[PDB]
């Protein structure tokens, strides 16, 4: 339900990175390992697919 | 385990 303050700092990077909202960078990100590297390549993956649901991305 | 997941986990 909440994050370490490391975690909450990598959620907010990641978000504005990817251009996903802050739900769904936690869901990457924690489907992930809170391993930025590995979470940026999965995310990039299934975006290049056109597999991402759409609501990932709506603030 | 349902539905959407990033990464190959």
């Amino acid at each position: 339900p909440t994050l370490s303050p490391e975690q909450q700092e990598m959620l907010q990077a990641f978000s504005t990175q990817s251009g996903m909202n802050l739900e769904w960078s936690q869901k990457c990100l924690q489907d992930n390992n809170w391993d930025y590297t590995r979470s940026a390549q999965a995310f990039t993956h299934l975006k290049a697919k056109g597999e991402i649901p759409e609501v990932a991305f709506m603030k | 385990d349902s539905g959407f997941s990033f990464g190959s986990k």
